[PDB]
């Protein structure tokens, strides 16, 4: 495909991590301005580093945008007799943050954690109905200043807004659904294929029971559900009371 | 792969309010022939299937956060209406193993198995149908029967996809549609600090959430217990 622009977006930081991408399987006679030239269609690169030796390496493009451009068109094409394995590179400085006040925002979120370091993008995670779920995500510049924000909001209560509340903050644990899991080593659990148990069967009846503890589980994590429930309105029935109370 | 699937969808939200089917059509005029368009002229959004979800996050990635008569777009994917969330999986269950084995309830669009960050898989897996019915049987059956994957009675435990949105997230702008976001901003972002009047109820927010959090790892651990006693009076698999 072709188009042009460096497409940058209203604010937009660039060469962030978000524009890091993952190249791998690269021929081992490559050097760092044939990368470069296969880049070249998608504007100006920063860092290059390379692997020569095992056939991988690293290309940080100017914005988001930038980025998934050259990775739609450039994963899984062949260079040399080999494919090449374009992804999004792991971000190394991101946090989870959770239990985050009522009213939120990706600005909001920004500009408090931006007191622990240079913060490359903050996001609020909403759901179907635009509402948010409570958890946020927060990548920092470098991991320095994620562990600085790490560090003070584990021994202090860090509150975004007026609410009394501290948010939560995590080491992000970083899920993929998009490479998935195509194909892995041998460990016989494939002898027999997918299936429907039937019903009186030991395979049926073995399910069910691992079915029982499943519901199980989901009855307990109902339960306490409710021993916080009834616990936090005590808490919020409190300071509405201390809320009155003014010498 | 499969041309204007489900996953092609975009969303185009905040259009003008003089927005027609055509001049619709006119944004994404080089992105290929356009697929099902459908536009909300009330609310002021739209969808439109482009033919390959390769030209799909393309468009999304040049039209979002762009000008339009004014009003600043919208683009991101339309929430899949037939995704099923898949749990309890075998650490040995992969993306194509999963696609083949819920391919019998109907066209598989995609089916990824969630891994860390690693490479291992969570036990949890991601499968999106065609059409929501197929979905819908994939459902029923894995509920109301026992749907193996492997030689293991491992059960799959299929529950509708909460999809959530990670990308774009609740921007300034929205929030300013409550009035309360800006009560809440009068306080800047701050450390409690002892002997505010905030501060006692700080830490019992905290302490709330600690004792959260040791009852809710003392019923995964209960679960991880129960479960490896199930493969353990599995080796005694005679009757
Ligand atoms: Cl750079
Ligand atoms: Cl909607
Ligand atoms: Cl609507
Ligand atoms: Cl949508
Ligand atoms: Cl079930």
């Amino acid at each position: 495909t072709i188009d042009l622009k460096n497409f940058r977006k209203p604010g937009e930081k660039t060469f962030t991590q978000r524009s890091r991408l993952f190249v791998g399987n690269l021929p081992p006679d490559i050097t760092e301005e044939e990368m470069r030239k296969l880049f070249e269609k998608y504007g100006k690169a920063g860092e290059v580093f390379i692997h020569k030796d095992k056939g991988f390496g690293f290309i940080r493009l100017e914005t988001r945008t930038l980025a998934e451009i050259a990775k739609v068109e450039l994963d899984n094409m062949p260079l040399r007799g080999k494919q090449l394995r374009v992804r999004f590179a792991c971000h190394s400085a991101s946090l989870t943050v959770r239990n985050l006040p009522q009213y939120v925002s990706n600005e909001l979120l920004e500009e408090a954690f931006s007191v622990f370091g240079q913060v490359e993008r903050a996001v609020v995670i909403v759901d179907d109905r635009g509402r948010p779920s409570g958890k946020g995500i927060v990548e920092f510049s470098g991991k320095p200043a994620a562990r600085k924000a790490l560090d003070r909001c584990s021994e202090g209560s860090f509150l975004l807004t007026t609410f009394p509340r501290p948010v939560t903050v995590e080491p992000m644990d970083q899920l993929d659904d998009e490479e998935g899991l195509p194909e892995k080593l041998v460990i016989k659990e494939r002898e027999q294929p997918p299936r429907f148990a039937q019903p009186g069967s030991f395979e049926y009846e073995y399910a069910m029971r691992w079915k029982a503890l499943i519901e199980m589980e989901k009855q307990q994590q109902d339960q306490v559900d409710r021993n916080i429930k009834e616990a936090r309105e005590k808490l919020e029935m409190e300071m509405e009371a201390a809320r009155h109370e003014h010498q | 792969e499969k041309t204007y699937t489900q996953r092609c969808r975009l969303f185009v939200g905040n259009l003008p309010a003089d927005i027609t089917e055509d001049e619709f059509k006119r944004l994404f005029a080089k992105y290929g022939e356009p697929g099902e368009v459908f536009i909300n002229k009330g609310k002021g959004f739209g969808f439109i299937k482009l033919e390959s979800r390769a030209l799909a996050e393309i468009a999304k990635a040049e039209l979002d956060d762009t000008p339009m008569r004014g009003r600043q777009l919208r683009v991101r994917f339309a929430t899949h209406a037939a995704a099923l969330s898949v749990r309890n999986l075998s650490p040995y269950v992969s993306n194509e193993l999963l696609e083949e084995a819920f391919s019998q309830f109907g066209p598989i669009e995609r089916a990824v198995v969630i891994v860390d960050d690693r490479g291992r898989s969570t036990g949890k897996g991601i499968v999106e149908f065609a059409s929501k019915p197929a979905a819908r049987k994939a459902f029923e059956r894995c509920s109301e029967g026992v749907f193996l994957l492997t030689t293991t009675p491992r059960p799959v435990i299929v529950e509708p996809l909460e999809q959530l949105d990670d990308e774009d997230g609740l921007p300034e702008k929205l929030a300013q549609k409550n009035p309360m976001y800006q009560k809440e901003r009068e306080t800047p972002p701050r450390f409690a600090q002892h002997g505010t009047f905030e501060y006692e109820y700080s830490q019992r927010w905290k302490s709330l959430d600690e004792m959260e959090k040791q009852q809710r790892e003392q019923v995964e651990k209960n679960m991880k217990d129960a479960k490896d006693k199930l493969e353990s009076e599995m080796e005694d698999a005679y009757h």
